[PDB]
RNA sequence: ACUCUGGUUCCUCUGCAUUUAACCGUGAAAAUCUUUCGCCUUUUACUAAAGAUUUCCGUGCAAAGGAGCAUACAUUGAGUAAAUUUUUGGAGUCCCCUCGAGAGAGCGGGA
């Protein structure tokens, strides 16, 4: 690929693993990042959604638009990458 | 190798290798070098099918 | 070992890596297999040492592909009633009333020989026959591994069983009496069926163009090999030849070919067929002397006699004792 | 070179056998003529000589054929090199890349041609390559007189 | 071909200009014969 | 923004060229010790092979210093310079209910 910035490269290395991301509406999604994009659209699988009141539900697949993601907690091994 | 890999139920992929032999040794032009590569792929698919 | 280069490398590691001692190496040799080429012209009976039981078997030569299928495990004996019956009719358009009978392969569960029960059910009940069945199968398996001409494995023989004399004895008769008796039955069945040796064969792939084709045919003709492929290898100046050659003759072949070609050719060898050694192992008119060439009929007899001598057996076959006086 | 390089002559020396047209040496172990006793292993009633296992095979393989290979410094020749098929061209006016008639034609008559999943016409034919995208060496000639 | 995967991941991996390094042909019989004679495994991290 | 240096060539010094499958040498000598064949009214000088060691004709790279020929400041090791949906050109403010002195929060409601 073209030289996209290091945070986007680390996001694609995060595809193997579990990531936890919060959306601008406040819901926290934990799941296994199956595809990511350079606009940081995220596809999660085996997802658990946690609502802002602390309720939770399972979701088989979730697509989140990249500009609606606030942050992602990435796994630690990516610090080595 | 292909046949035994199928029987194992491996997943089979092809890599055509020492392509340089076409230009340097055989000196096939560009067009005939494509046909030689095409025939190799056909041979393997003939085994697979 | 596979062929030539495997045994060189194995023996290199033996000398250099692992053993580091003064080993003597015999000249290389193939294991043979023993096969029938006819249906047994008699049904051959064997009576147990106690005379209370009688077994009768005939040997037949196996359906031509089926030993590859068994040794590959395209068919497996655990599939016995439904799936094994279906396999034999669908592939072979076959015996299927008798294919349901089969219940055993020998000399092991992947061995290239089959035992059938062909007793018509009026003669003995299936429970009594089921009691002896496990005993007879061990007898048939023993006979196919060790037994006949030169004590090489039997291959490509189908045995049929058809006898009923079984008595009130079951503990005493079942182990001791029946199982040695089933082996003599299989031998006498096998020995009536006109027996032959099989040797194993290589397939060869060779690449060099104008002069080397003629050299390939020459070197094969010296070593009983025969050719059938003549390919003008597409987009290459080489021709590709393929040939069958018998492993017992192959040992020089790679070095002979590269010398006579001057390295222009190279050949690799792979194995897949068993084929029948020319001649008759039992022909007493052939006398073998090691100082001289022993070409077409003598080949089977030499291979048997020298194999017996190597094993250390008696020089000529038991067959008068295995048929015995009654048969 | 196959039975005639370096390693074959080294092995030939250690084995104490000649190669036709190669060098010969003093025996490396002078005892071996004294050992000869014929009967017990060697007996030849037992073994099936289909062809004479004579010199060249003992030099090519060593360890499959030779006794005593632990005092003897047998060495292993390079097995094979894939034959270079360069055909010299004698007409200097030919193109540098050309289909030499000694090269067999690229055809196998029975061979089923693989399915090519090319893109289907109607939308995909409109697709166009940007006007400055160009083969990497477009105007460099495929070959020169060098 | 595996020597190329070695050369990319390693940097220190010397390949001669004359002859193949054949890193996965570790045995000395394989060095001398130069055919590969036994399998050998590699494990490497590599990018798509 | 900082110290850092002219190219090229040549000489001489210093270091390393043991993980040998293999090779400082795509070439190829001689000697010593130990051991095994053949010449000999004696010893050397020898024949032709092995193992252990040296000598000799060469060798590679790096670094350092110097000396000569034609002459130029940049530049190495250390580091700069795009308002129309997914970021870098506002879907933002205000006005009620809740907890609380206080100021924030509730997929809160609304203009
Ligand atoms: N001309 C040409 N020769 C190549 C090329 N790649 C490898 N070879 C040659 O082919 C020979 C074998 O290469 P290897 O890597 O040992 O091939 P290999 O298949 O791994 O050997 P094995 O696995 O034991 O069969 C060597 O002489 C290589 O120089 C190539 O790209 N061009």
């Amino acid at each position: 690929m073209t030289s996209v910035g290091v945070p986007i490269k680390i996001l694609h290395e995060a595809e193997g693993h579990m990531v936890t991301l919060e959306t601008v509406t406040g819901e926290v999604y934990r799941g296994k990042l199956s595809e990511a994009e350079d606009n940081m659209n995220c596809q999660l699988a085996e997802t658990v959604v946690t609502f802002r009141d602390g309720r939770s539900h399972q979701l088989d697949n979730v697509f989140i638009r990249g500009n609606k993601i606030r942050f992602m907690i990435l796994p630690d091994m990516l610090k080595n990458a | 190798a292909i046949r035994h890999a199928i029987q194992e139920r491996l997943a089979v992929t092809l890599c055509i290798s020492k392509i340089d032999r076409l230009l340097l040794e055989l000196k096939l032009p560009p067009a005939d070098a494509y046909f030689k590569l095409r025939l190799i792929i056909d041979q393997v698919n003939n085994i697979l099918s | 070992g596979t062929g030539e280069f495997y045994m060189d490398c194995v023996m290199h590691d033996m000398r250099k890596v692992f053993s580091e001692i003064d080993i003597k190496v015999a000249d290389p040799v193939v294991t043979f297999n023993e096969t029938v080429i006819e249906t047994s012209t008699l049904k051959c009976f064997a009576e147990t040492p106690n005379k209370k039981n009688k077994i009768t078997m005939m040997a037949e030569p196996l359906e031509k592909q089926l030993d590859e299928d068994i040794e590959n495990e395209v068919v497996q004996i655990g599939w016995n009633r439904r799936r094994l019956g279906e396999f034999f009719q669908t592939k072979y358009n076959w015996d299927l009333l008798a294919a349901r009978s089969i219940w055993a392969f020998g000399p092991d569960t992947t061995g290239p020989n089959i035992l059938l029960d062909d007793t018509l059910p009026s003669e003995v009940d299936k429970h009594l026959l089921s009691t002896v069945r496990e005993s007879l199968v061990q007898g048939f398996q023993w006979a196919t591994r060790e037994g006949p001409l030169c004590e090489e494995p039997i291959r490509q023989v189908k045995f049929k069983l058809l006898d009923a004399a079984i008595a009130t004895e079951p503990l005493y008769r079942g182990g001791g009496q029946m199982i040695p008796t089933a082996r003599r039955c299989a031998y006498s069945a096998f020995l009536m069926a006109t027996p032959r040796l099989m040797e194993p064969y290589y397939t060869v792939e060779v690449v060099a163009p104008a002069d080397c084709v003629a050299a390939v045919y020459t070197v094969l003709a010296k070593r009983r090999g025969h050719v059938t492929t003549d390919a003008p290898m597409p987009g290459s100046p080489m021709y590709t030849i393929s040939a069958y050659i018998p492993v017992m003759d192959s040992f020089g072949f790679e070095t002979d070919l590269r010398i006579h070609t001057q390295g222009q050719a190279f050949c690799m060898s792979a194995f897949h067929h068993w084929q029948l050694v020319p001649g008759d192992p039992l022909d007493k008119s052939i006398v073998i002397k090691t100082l001289d060439v022993q070409p077409t009929p003598h080949l089977a007899r030499e291979f048997m006699i020298k194999t017996r001598r190597r094993k250390g057996l008696s020089e000529d076959v038991s067959v008068n004792k295995f048929f015995d006086d009654p048969m | 070179f196959y039975l005639f390089d370096m390693k074959s002559f080294f092995t030939a020396k250690a084995l104490n056998v000649a190669i036709p047209g190669g060098p010969k040496f003093e025996p490396l172990v002078k005892d071996l003529h004294t050992d000869e006793d014929w009967n017990e292993f060697n007996d030849i009633n037992k073994v099936i000589i289909r062809a004479p296992i004579r010199t060249e095979y003992r030099i090519a393989f060593p360890f499959m054929y030779n006794n005593l290979i632990s005092s003897l410094p047998v060495q292993v020749s390079w097995y094979h090199t894939p034959s270079v098929v360069f055909i010299k061209t004698e007409d200097p006016d030919l193109p540098a890349f050309y289909y030499d008639p000694l090269i067999n034609p690229i055809v196998l008559s029975n061979l089923k041609a693989t399915e090519e999943n090319l893109p289907e016409g109607e939308e995909e034919d409109e697709w166009e390559l940007p006007e400055d995208v160009r083969p990497i060496f477009e105007d460099v000639p495929l070959y020169t007189d060098n | 071909f595996l020597d190329c995967l070695m050369e990319q991941t390693h940097p220190e991996f010397y390949r001669a200009e004359d002859a193949d390094a054949r890193f996965t042909d570790i045995l000395f019989i394989e060095k001398q014969r130069g055919c590969s004679i036994k399998s050998q495994p590699v494990s490497i991290v590599a990018q798509d």
